[PDB]
């Protein structure tokens, strides 16, 4: 769990933050780079690889 | 005889629902960091009789369908007898939430059709089932376990301390609740599932959860009876529910049926549009030119 923490806790790119005043949070995916395993070039199955040494 | 072990724990549920700080305060553990993909946990599942100490692991899989299969390496075929699946329902967004347990059915039912289970051991595994629902102490019916997985299965509710904010401000009021628990009674009947309502910041049930989770997994001795007065605690464990159970709800329904479907009463709040595709589109210099040469000719 560590290992992919280095690039899923990496933070998004914001183009409008110069803007304050509203209240809003973003949430997770727009705020870290969180659908990174969906840009996964060779599809999931390198993550099940990982997962299958365990 | 010592107490047997490999007990699976199967989460499902949408991302962001509380699933990992739930599991941390099942088990006890401080600081459960919500990895990605499926979470590793077990529980600290003891007994002050024998003095014998069960590992039960816990499987927690996050809210997307792409990572569906991953869960060839959370249950096995034969890991399957060995496992209680609980399903996470969060009514904090309140909207949403059997449509989570009805996908999160499906991909179990075509996920138990993966490994091409031959007919008779499943089938001994629903006589199982079964006969243990049919003899709760506190055939079937048309819609009394029609879509059993010879399997326990469990549905337990999020975030019970969420229900004042569902009343305040968006003025929800008893019929409201009323229409919400009748759906997850009638889905409870059908997959021959129970009920705990939990609260983590109120520590609602959760003693009562581990105890569940201790006697569906291990035979424990189980005392407590059904609660359906108190709202936020509610406790419908397995063979206590009925199709007459459900029909006492219908009674406070002035506006509403019992016959309808989900998402005409109650409907998600619209939300903020991405309003930035009014854009900026200068033309192309060419056209805007002979265009000012036309200007320029008529004039």
């Amino acid at each position: 769990f560590a290992w992919k923490m280095v690039v899923l806790s990496l933070p998004r790119i914001q183009s409008q933050r110069y803007q304050v005043g509203v209240h809003y949070e973003l949430t997770e995916e727009e705020k870290f780079y969180r659908n990174a395993l969906t840009r996964m070039p060779d599809g999931p199955v390198a993550l099940e690889e990982s997962y299958s040494a365990v | 005889s010592k107490l047997p072990s490999g007990k699976n724990i199967l989460v499902f549920g949408e991302d962001g629902s509380g699933k990992t700080t739930l599991m941390t305060k099942l088990q006890g553990a401080e600081h459960g960091k919500k990895g990605r993909g499926l979470e590793y946990l077990y529980l600290s599942v003891h007994d002050e009789d024998r003095d014998d100490h069960t590992r039960c692991n816990v499987w927690i899989l996050d809210g997307d369908l792409y990572h569906k299969g991953l869960l060839k390496f959370a249950v096995s075929a034969e890991s399957l007898p060995e496992t209680l699946v609980i399903f996470v329902a969060d009514m904090s967004r309140p909207w949403t939430v059997m449509e989570s347990l009805q996908k999160w059915a499906s991909v179990l039912r075509e996920h138990i059709d993966k490994m091409k289970i031959p007919p008779e051991k499943m089938r001994e595994l629903e006589r199982k089932f079964v006969k243990d629902f049919q003899d709760y102490m506190e055939p079937l019916g048309d819609n009394v376990l029609t879509h059993n997985l010879g399997i326990p299965v469990l549905v337990v509710c999020t975030k019970c301390d969420a229900v004042s904010v569902l009343e305040k401000e968006h003025d929800y009021r008893d019929e409201h609740l009323d229409f919400i628990q009748s759906h997850l009674r009638r889905f409870c009947l059908q997959y021959g599932a129970a009920l705990i309502y939990t609260s983590v910041k109120e520590e609602k049930n959760l003693d009562l959860l581990y105890k569940y989770i201790v006697h569906k997994t291990y035979g424990f001795h189980f005392t407590t009876p059904a609660l359906v007065v108190e709202k936020d605690a509610v406790f419908i464990p397995a063979g206590w529910d009925n199709e007459k159970k459900i029909a006492i709800l219908h009674e406070n329904f002035t506006t509403v049926k019992p016959e309808d479907a989900y998402e005409d009463f109650i409907v998600k709040p619209p939300v903020r549009k991405l309003v930035h595709d009014k854009e900026l589109a200068a033309e192309d210099e060419q056209v805007f030119l002979m265009k000012q040469q036309s200007l320029l000719a008529k004039q």
